[PDB]
């Protein structure tokens, strides 16, 4: 989850959101570099009493200040899609697992085997436990096996939602009518919070997502007592 | 024709300054007004 | 023959600046916002189960 | 000397640093004294006193190079009216904080946010880099 | 193409008016004959209450609410089917 | 008979992130199959694959809405 | 005398200010429920109520701001007084049309206002997506208030639209081509181009939705057979097109703004600058999709909108570089309006920048639909379009109004407005990369810090909002009447004077072809 | 069967469509429509700048191509020069309608 | 730009009223409201 | 006195009665749709038609008994109703988006199927043929007519516009009772939704290419046109063709490929 | 295009012309203060002649401060330049700007 | 029908100093305040329906 | 006394630009050296150290113990 006075991502959860880290730091150095460049051009501009007010001949510089971003946009176009195409390469999941939105809460079906499902609702800020996080606890959390590929569908029975979980690098909106698939794989045990991502009415700030990653034993048994 | 000049080519006066500061408060006020109005309706209701 | 900027403009910067510091030192610090800095060096952590 | 509203089209006068030679003089009414300047002003310019050129200058220009390109202190008045009328909103921030904001909630209370550390910690929040990297868990302290 | 007719010279009033009444009319007589034909009523069919059809999420705001604008009673059914 | 069916595999006809179809075509599948095992005299055991595959994939209220609707007569689908 | 002039008129430079008039008392609008969100997020819990009321106001912020203050300003407002001028003309070609564009905007507010009282308002987003907004999650008229809305200023805007390229196009003086029109008068005929082909799109989108809401259509209802995505597809390709339509006039009025205080006679580039906003044009109609990267399109398509999307920094980089270029070897000016001018084309930079950013859709999975893009777009909006309206209107303000302002006060003005802004935007980098969701009422409490600094600085630009009502009130009440103004010959729409009279050019200029 | 009934232009134009139709008839323009043809731009062979007034304002294109126009005003009286490139205008005020 | 001096002239007592009564034009309604949130929320 | 072509108009109350007609009419349809009532939108329906019929009154008066309309003036009317013809272009494609959208994935509820389940098109080859051959022949006379004006030659003008007028009559005619016979609705689901709001807005657009048609004969009977100044006549031509293209378009998207 | 000598020798010519006109003077000037180089001695000489032949004294000193003005922070070039124009400045009679107190501020 | 275009050239261009949407006589005046009355007096029935709307109704 | 050398007189406004537009591509380049050293390295880094020898059963062994999972105890 995020912390206080945080300034950048949340720690990476799994091997993707590692990957958009490297990217986002390639990404942010370039970003600074052409900022500060142009500022600091400004500031060269504006701090001479030399002037030269007749025309200038354009053609020569345009050809830098055409080339030089193109190759800057293939340096980030570059790792850009190599990692779109590895979060979409084939994985072969252990277990799907789908989430519905509703206002104002999140169902859970895991239904590869047995019928199972439940709701998962905030839980209210008078009734949290001490220690717990107000806004992002939730009564039933989703129980996952850590280390092992999810499949997760998403949908809605409602207005649009959206499922996302920024530690894992997943956001996947909730459509009715619509089954999208994203895929998850949590690197460590813990639990991984995320929040209603796409505008859906009154408590739309109040309906969070809480992952709960454990070994597979421990998510067998937890799957059948929740029978 | 029409008044032609400086002051002139307005739809509002500017031949007394505190008529028109009167004027410019009425109308920038009443706009800026308008939303604080408009959530105590939609808090009144209920 | 001086300017409104020669005859005030020390003022105006010394006045202005005293005041600026004063007021947002007092909104910070002695009306209760709580600003949720970092725990870290700064909370000792305490049982919560 | 006077500029008028309805001489906007004709050709005028401007004191520019890269404009050094206006369209106009400054002056194009003479006296009987300026006159009889600007017929000396035909013959030897060494026969002028320094008092007749400055005037010969002042009847072309309206002010020189280094009165044109003075610096001033207006950056004093802007910077400190600035920082009064910033130092004024902390007024309204004042004012909000203490008739229109209630208490914030009891999660910010002092031994709920130790509680809610220790649970942090316990499920290692941010392990890598960004919070329980910082927390020594074999000495049981924030990482010096 | 070139269609398969061919006059221009000079196209002018003349040749439309030729086109008007040498080719478009008489297709429009074409597909009259053609239409006035195949009319005579097709029988409906059995009604059956589908959920993408008869949609009905806000009442109509005319008649009772639950008719279309151009209702046809004998061929456009209720969402409780065909009226009686 | 290749059980251990874990979830349902990757189907190269669904390869992108919408997968409805998937869904819909197997829960078809599984009703088609089930239906000409029925008639002839067979085994809805040999349904099965796309059974499970389904019941993984669909959610669970279209599979409810979709049944209520075979049995009413109104399942648009062809079965 | 008075209805004939302000309600009847057919004369560009009164419909100009009739526009400027009408944003002005929309900006106020729009500031006021910028400081209500503001007000909501400066402490955690809930001040409003919930996020129905909230997003209510942020819906009314966004529209009010795009539709009623910016657009009317830079389009009705600059772009009838100074275009006409500009290409010598003696108005615009259908005047009397000119009018109609106008005076549909009070109206299309009114119906605002009035979806924002009837029911419990329109809490949808400036996006209107369904199926929130439909006739289920949005029982009543709120919605279809703001969708009529839409429908009149979608009108006006169209409408004026033909008439700037009609305009531009085809009242030059004979011999002046379209090479020999100013950077301005292209930002506007690009910018109606881009508005005639773009807002008949939305109109049909919003128009499936009011059928949907009322006839039982069901375009984006899944349960007849719609897709809520298609909604989506039909907004956000006008609403792409839309955010260039935001920022090209700025991007004209900061070319004339910086080649005017950097003492030249012409901006460097001039075909440069030309070829970069019509390129802006063009791409800006194929990257529509960078909007829905996490609605679950085929990976070939983000790849797709990914790249086009990009590419758009090149032709924009052009005219950043190219005003340094203007600047470079200046007798630079450090007026007011100039300190705008370049505060924009910093701070756009930045803004553009985190665009490129958000362009990467794997990146953008979790930006999407986070404080990181209301960073973005703020620095684009409130430090990008907002600047240039600044600098713009204290530039121009002399030669509509014929009095100067006390420059003074307006240095003052901007580096309130200036230390304002970067501080309710900056931190909302942090709060986006963080994992802050937009349209909340409330947040986590580790989000405390950077929303109450983001707050403080929202009142600090109140403060800078309210001394710019008290600068413009000074000028009238003083009267300093202008007399000279500097390089006239490359700014013909001095050349008039200040006022201009209420008929100018009835003898057109003389050019000749050589 | 071609028959007429039409009017022409030459019949019922009026206003300030018939003045324009029937100046272009004389080959004159004195409602703007043509760009003026430059002369030398010399002091001996000045460009003509027809006015009814007693000053108009002079675009100046001073090189084919050039992007910057050069705006000012021309005044009855000497010829006045182009600031930029120095060439020659000359204004000859007129009567009624150019 | 060159400019004439005022023709009604602003003093610096002058444009404290003009500021003055500006903000309070903008404050005082405002202010009302969000004093008042309280006795709107629940009535 | 004005030394160039252009029109500097009267100060006119057009412009403000038309906004207020368009409030009137959206207000009104606000009643209509949420509180029962017709009456605002009749008075916005009656407000808009005056208001736009004293402005066109006017720009007939301006140009056909001012003189105001040189060749300058009318330059500009041209490139104004071009554009405002791509405008009316992009609103349909915005309906062809959705229709295509909608019918090249149908979705499960529809049966996964084009036509959905239970829907049962109308043949293209009976009376949308027929349309088609209506609207295709209109084309022919209207530049049979236009022909006949820039010949000189008012009989004919008058008699193939008159045919022009019928035939746009014909095909709304057609176009009404085949609404009436169709057995699906515009609540049919998205087939119907798409079906009748795309071709509802072209019967709309049939209709006011018809009107404008209309006002150019009444015109042509008082002798406004003269054989080479008529831009009334040519704008409405123009619109009459985009008529006829976008149902050509609607034929064979909706009508044909769509059944 | 051309070197320097070239440049320098075009505006030496266009100053030099027996009967320039006070418009071609400021024309020249005005013109000249916008290329990037302070003007060399033997230009601003040719240009203060003109001044002389037009009988115009003040626009003499004008150029001096342009001079010096264009020389930006470069606090060495007016001094050398004024040094090379010395015996011009002598034989027509020309005060400098610094001589007439104008650089006060 | 008879060409009646010049009378009506005749009449337009009277020098009356009527704008044009007034110039073809009384029957224009009565038209111009039917049309603005019916604008006028509606856009003052929509604010009372606003008015109305604003409020729930039970 | 003696005579001023005749200084450089042309040209100053693009000497100072070319100067300066090179001092700034020296800085950049040595802020892009700074910021892979202080930022992206030490970010690969840190995650190379945390995974290399990191135990996730352990790491769970300790939240169960802890007491903060739903699912295990
Ligand atoms: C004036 C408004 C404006 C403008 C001009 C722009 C311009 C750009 N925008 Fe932005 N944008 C918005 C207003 C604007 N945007 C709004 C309102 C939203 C939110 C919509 C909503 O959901 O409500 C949004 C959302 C948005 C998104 C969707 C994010 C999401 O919702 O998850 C994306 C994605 O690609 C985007 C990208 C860009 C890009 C690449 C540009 C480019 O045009 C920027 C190009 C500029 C530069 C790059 C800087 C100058 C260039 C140089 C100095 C050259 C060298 C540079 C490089 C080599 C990179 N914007
Ligand atoms: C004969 C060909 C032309 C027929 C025209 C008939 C009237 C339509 C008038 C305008 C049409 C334009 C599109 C309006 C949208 C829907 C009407 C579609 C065409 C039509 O008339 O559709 C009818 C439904 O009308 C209905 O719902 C309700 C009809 C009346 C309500 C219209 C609502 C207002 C629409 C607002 C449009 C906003 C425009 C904004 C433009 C911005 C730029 C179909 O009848 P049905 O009984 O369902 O099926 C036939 C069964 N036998
Ligand atoms: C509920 C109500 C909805 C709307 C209903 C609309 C109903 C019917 C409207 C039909 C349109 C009638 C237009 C009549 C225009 C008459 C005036 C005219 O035609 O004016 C002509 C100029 O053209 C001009 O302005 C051209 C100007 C007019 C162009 C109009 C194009 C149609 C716009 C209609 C609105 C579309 C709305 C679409 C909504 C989805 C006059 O110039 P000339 O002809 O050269 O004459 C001069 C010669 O005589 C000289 O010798
Ligand atoms: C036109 C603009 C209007 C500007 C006028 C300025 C407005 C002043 C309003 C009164 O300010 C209050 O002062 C209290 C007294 O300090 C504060 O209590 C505070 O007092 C304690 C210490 O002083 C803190 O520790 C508490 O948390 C806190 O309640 C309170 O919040 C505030
Ligand atoms: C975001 C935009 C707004 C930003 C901040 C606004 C700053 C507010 C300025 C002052 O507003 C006034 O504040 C008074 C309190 O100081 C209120 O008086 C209220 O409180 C007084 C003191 O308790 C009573 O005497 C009054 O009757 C009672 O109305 C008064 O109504 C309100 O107009
Ligand atoms: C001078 C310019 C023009 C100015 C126009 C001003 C028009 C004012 C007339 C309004 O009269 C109201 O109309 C309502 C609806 O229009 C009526 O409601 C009635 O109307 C519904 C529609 O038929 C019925 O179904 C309902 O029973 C009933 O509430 C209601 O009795 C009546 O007070
Ligand atoms: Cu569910 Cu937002
Ligand atoms: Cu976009
Ligand atoms: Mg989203
Ligand atoms: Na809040
Ligand atoms: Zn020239």
């Amino acid at each position: 989850m995020a912390y206080p006075m945080q300034l950048g991502f949340q720690d990476a959860t799994s091997p993707i959101m590692e990957e958009l880290l490297h990217f986002h730091d390639h990404t942010l150095m370039i970003v600074f570099l052409i900022s500060s460049l142009v500022l600091y051009i400004i500031s060269l501009m504006l701090t001479t009493k030399l002037t030269h007010t007749s025309t200038m001949d354009a053609q020569e510089v345009e050809t830098i200040w055409t080339i030089l971003p193109a190759i800057i946009l293939i340096l980030i176009a570059l790792p850009s899609l190599r990692i779109l195409y590895m979060m979409d390469e084939i994985n072969n999941p252990s277990l799907t697992v789908k989430t519905m939105g509703h206002q104002w809460y999140w169902s859970y079906e895991y239904t590869d085997y047995e019928d199972l499902s439940f709701d998962s609702y905030m839980i209210p800020t008078s009734e949290l436990k001490p220690g717990e996080l107000r806004l992002l606890e939730v009564d039933n959390r989703v129980v996952l096996p850590m280390e092992m590929t999810i499949r997760m569908l998403v949908s809605s029975e409602d207005v649009l939602h959206s499922w996302a979980v920024p530690s894992l690098g997943l956001k996947t909106d909730a459509i009715p009518g619509r089954l999208n698939q994203t895929t998850l794989m949590s690197s460590r045990p813990g639990l991984y919070y995320g929040q209603c991502s796409e505008i859906c009415g009154s408590n739309h700030s109040f309906m969070p997502i809480v992952l709960e990653l454990v070994p597979l034993k421990y998510f067998e048994k937890w799957s059948a007592s929740m029978l | 024709h029409y008044e032609e000049g400086p002051g002139k080519n307005i739809p509002f006066s500017v031949e007394n300054k505190w008529r028109l500061l009167a004027m410019m408060t009425l109308f920038f006020g009443s706009g800026f007004a308008a939303p604080f109005f408009i959530v105590r309706h939609q808090l009144l209701k209920k | 023959a001086p300017d409104f900027h020669d005859k005030y403009g020390n003022a105006v910067l010394a006045s202005g600046a005293t005041f600026c510091v004063a007021v947002w030192v007092y909104m910070a610090t002695q009306i209760g916002i709580e600003w949720n800095p970092s725990p870290v060096g700064r909370v000792t952590p305490k049982e919560w189960r | 000397s006077v500029v008028k509203s309805e001489d906007y089209a004709l050709p005028s006068y401007v004191d520019r640093r890269d404009y050094p030679l206006p369209d106009v003089a400054h002056v194009k009414n003479l006296s009987a004294s300026q006159k009889a300047l600007k017929e000396k002003e035909k013959a030897s310019w060494s026969s002028l006193s320094i008092d007749e050129k400055v005037e010969l200058y002042r009847l072309k220009f309206k002010e020189s190079f280094a009165e044109m390109n003075r610096s001033t202190n207006e950056w004093k008045t802007v910077v400190g009216a600035a920082m009064f009328f910033i130092g004024f909103t902390a007024l309204l921030l004042i004012w909000e904080k203490h008739y229109v904001y209630g208490p914030i909630p009891h999660t910010f209370e002092e031994e709920w946010v130790a509680k809610q550390t220790k649970r942090m910690l316990d499920m290692k929040v941010a392990p890598i880099q960004g919070f329980s990297a910082k927390w020594d868990y074999d000495k049981n302290e924030w990482k010096k | 193409a070139s269609a398969a007719k061919g006059d221009h010279g000079g196209t002018g009033a003349r040749t439309w008016r030729f086109l008007t009444f040498g080719l478009a009319l008489p297709s429009v007589a074409l597909c009259t004959l053609n239409s006035w034909l195949h009319s005579g009523h097709r029988e409906r069919p059995a009604f059956i209450p589908y959920h993408h059809l008869r949609i009905r999420t806000k009442p109509f705001s005319w008649g009772d609410g639950n008719h279309t604008f151009f209702h046809n009673p004998r061929v456009n059914p209720l969402p409780t089917g065909y009226e009686k | 008979k290749i059980k251990n069916y874990q979830t349902a595999p990757f189907d190269s006809r669904f390869p992108n992130q919408n997968q409805t179809r998937n869904c819909w075509q197997n829960y078809l599948d599984f009703h088609r199959c089930e239906k000409a095992m029925t008639a002839k005299g067979g085994d809805v055991s040999v349904c099965e694959w796309y059974r499970r595959v389904y019941k993984s994939l669909c959610p669970i209220s279209w599979v409810s809405t979709w049944d209520d609707r075979r049995a009413e007569g109104t399942f648009p689908g062809k079965i | 005398m008075f209805i004939n002039r302000w309600l009847f008129s057919t004369n560009h430079k009164d419909i100009g200010t009739l526009y400027l008039l009408f944003g002005a008392w929309a900006g106020m609008v729009g500031t006021a429920l910028s400081l209500l969100i503001r007000a909501e997020l400066g402490q955690p819990g809930t001040l409003l109520g919930d996020d129905q009321i909230y997003n209510v106001v942020v819906t009314a912020h966004a529209f009010v701001m795009i539709f009623f203050m910016v657009m009317p300003i830079m389009i009705g407002g600059f772009g009838n007084w100074l275009v006409p001028l500009m290409i010598g003309a003696p108005d615009m070609a259908f005047p009397r049309m000119n009018n109609m564009s106008f005076w549909l905007l009070p109206p299309s507010f009114l119906l605002l206002l009035a979806s924002s009282m009837v029911e419990a308002g329109a809490g949808t987003g400036w996006t209107v997506y369904p199926p929130l907004a439909g006739n289920l999650a949005h029982a009543g008229a709120s919605v279809d208030l703001t969708i009529f809305s839409l429908h009149l200023a979608g009108v006006s805007s169209i409408l004026g639209a033909i008439n700037f390229i009609t305009t531009i196009i085809n009242m030059k003086p004979p011999a002046m081509s379209q090479y020999q029109t100013p950077l301005f008068v292209w930002s506007v005929m690009i910018t109606a181009v881009l508005l005639l082909l773009s807002l008949p799109v939305l109109a049909a989108g919003i128009t499936m939705l009011l059928t949907d809401r009322n006839l039982n259509t069901t375009f984006f209802d899944p349960a007849g057979g719609g897709d809520p995505i298609l909604y989506q597809h039909l907004f956000w390709f006008f609403g792409h097109p839309e955010v260039y339509i935001l920022i090209l006039p700025g991007f004209g009025m900061i070319s004339h703004i910086v080649t005017y205080y950097s003492g030249k006679k012409e901006p460097f580039g001039y075909m440069g600058m030309v070829w970069a906003m019509m390129s802006i044009g063009f791409l800006g109609f194929i990257v529509w999709a960078h909007h829905m990267f996490t609605v679950g399109m085929d990976v070939d398509t983000r790849a797709y909108f990914t790249s086009a999307t990009m590419i758009i920094a090149i032709p924009t980089g052009v005219k950043v570089f190219s005003w340094l270029a203007t600047l470079h070897g200046g007798n630079i000016k450090w007026s007011p309006a100039m300190m705008w001018a370049l505060g924009f084309i910093f701070l756009f930079t930045v803004g553009g920048l985190t665009g490129i950013v958000l362009a990467n859709s794997s990146l953008d999975i979790v930006l999407h639909d986070t404080y990181y893009v209301v960073a973005h777009f703020h620095y684009v909006l409130s430090m990008g379009a907002v600047f240039a309206i600044m600098g713009g209107f204290v530039h121009w303000f002399p030669l509509f109004s014929g009095y100067t302002l006390n420059d003074t006060w307006a240095k003052i003005h901007f580096a309130i407005m200036f230390v304002g802004v970067n501080m309710t935007f900056f931190p909302q980098h942090f709060l986006g990369l963080s994992g802050m969701p937009r349209r909340y009422s409330d947040y986590p409490d580790a989000y405390t810090m950077w929303n109450t600094i983001s707050s403080m600085g929202s009142f600090i630009s109140l403060t800078a909002v309210m001394l710019m009502v008290f600068i413009i009130w000074e000028a009238f009440a003083s009267k300093r009447e202008v007399l000279t103004v500097d390089l006239t010959t490359t700014n013909l729409e001095w050349l008039n004077g200040c006022p201009p009279p209420y008929h100018t050019f009835e003898e057109p200029t003389y050019v000749n072809l050589k | 069967a071609s028959g007429g009934g039409v009017p022409t232009d030459e019949e019922q134009a009026t206003g300030l469509e018939r003045e324009v139709m029937l100046a272009a008839r004389k080959g004159q323009d004195p409602y703007n429509i043509l760009a003026p043809k430059a002369t030398s731009g010399t002091k001996e062979d000045p460009n003509l700048v027809p006015s009814i007034t007693n000053k108009r304002i002079v675009g100046c294109i001073c090189e084919e191509d050039n992007s910057t126009v050069i705006w000012f005003w021309l005044h009855k009286g000497e010829a006045q020069r182009c600031p930029s490139c120095g060439t020659h205008y000359k204004l000859v005020p007129h009567q009624l309608a150019h | 730009i060159t400019a004439k001096p005022a023709k009604t002239p602003t003093s610096p007592k002058e444009q404290a009223i003009g500021l003055s009564v500006t903000f309070l034009s903008f404050l005082l309604p405002a202010g009302w409201v969000l004093y008042h949130l309280d006795n709107y929320k629940k009535s | 006195h004005q030394t160039h072509a252009y029109h500097m108009v009267n100060p006119s109350p057009w412009p403000l009665t038309g906004a207020l007609s368009a409030l009137l009419m959206t207000s009104g349809l606000t009643m209509w749709f949420h509180f029962n009532s017709m009456t605002l939108l009749m008075i916005g329906l009656t407000t808009n038609m005056l208001t736009m019929y004293q402005w066109w009154r006017d720009v007939i008066r301006e140009s056909t008994f001012q003189g105001h309309h040189t060749p300058a003036v009318q330059k500009g009317l041209r490139y104004g109703m071009i554009l405002f013809i791509i405008s009316e272009v992009l609103f349909f494609t915005g309906f062809f988006w959705a229709f295509y959208h909608s019918s090249l994935a149908p979705t499960p509820e529809l049966g996964g199927c084009w036509p959905p389940t239970g829907i049962h098109p109308l043949n293209p080859l009976e009376v949308p043929l027929l349309n088609t051959s209506v609207l295709l022949a209109s084309g022919v006379s209207i530049t049979w007519a236009h022909h006949s004006l820039m010949e000189g030659d008012r009989k004919h003008m008058l008699q193939a516009l008159f045919i022009t007028i019928t035939l746009g009559v014909y095909f709304t005619l057609l176009q009404a009772s085949e609404y009436y016979e169709a057995p699906f609705t515009i609540s049919d689901g998205v087939y119907g939704s798409t079906f009748f709001v795309a071709t509802g807005f072209h019967g709309l657009h049939v209709i006011i290419g018809s009107t404008f048609l209309i006002v150019c004969f009444f015109r042509q009977l008082k002798f406004h046109f003269t054989s080479n100044h008529h831009f009334g006549f040519e704008a409405a031509a123009w619109y009459w063709h985009f008529v006829d293209v976008v149902w050509l378009f609607l034929y064979v998207s909706i009508y044909w490929w769509g059944s | 295009h051309e070197t320097d000598e070239e440049f320098d020798a075009r505006w030496v010519t266009y100053f030099n012309k027996p009967d320039i006109d006070a418009w071609e003077l400021r024309k020249g000037m005005n013109t000249l203060v916008g290329y990037d180089l302070v003007p060399e001695p033997k230009i601003i000489d040719a240009a203060l002649r003109a001044c002389r032949r037009l009988n115009d004294f003040a626009s003499a000193v004008r150029i001096l401060e342009v001079v010096k003005d264009k020389a930006g922070p470069h606090k060495e070039i007016y001094p050398y330049v004024i040094q090379e124009l010395r015996p011009t400045l002598n034989e027509l009679g020309i005060s400098t700007p610094e001589e007439l107190g104008l650089d006060k501020v | 029908f008879e060409n009646r275009v010049a009378e009506k050239q005749k009449l337009f261009q009277e020098d009356n100093g009527l704008p044009v949407h007034l110039k073809g006589g009384a029957t224009d005046n009565i038209l111009y305040r039917v049309t603005m009355t019916l604008c006028l007096g509606g856009t003052l029935y929509s604010l009372y329906c606003l008015g109305w709307a604003s409020f729930p109704h039970k | 006394s003696t005579a001023l050398a005749k200084p450089q007189m042309r040209g100053l406004l693009a000497r100072r630009l070319r100067f300066h537009i090179v001092g700034a591509f020296m800085v950049s380049l040595g802020f892009a050296t700074f910021y892979k050293f202080a930022v992206a390295e030490k970010r690969k880094k840190a995650y190379a150290d945390f995974y290399r020898n990191y135990d996730s059963m352990k790491d769970f062994e300790e939240m169960r113990k802890a007491g903060i999972f739903q699912s295990a105890k």
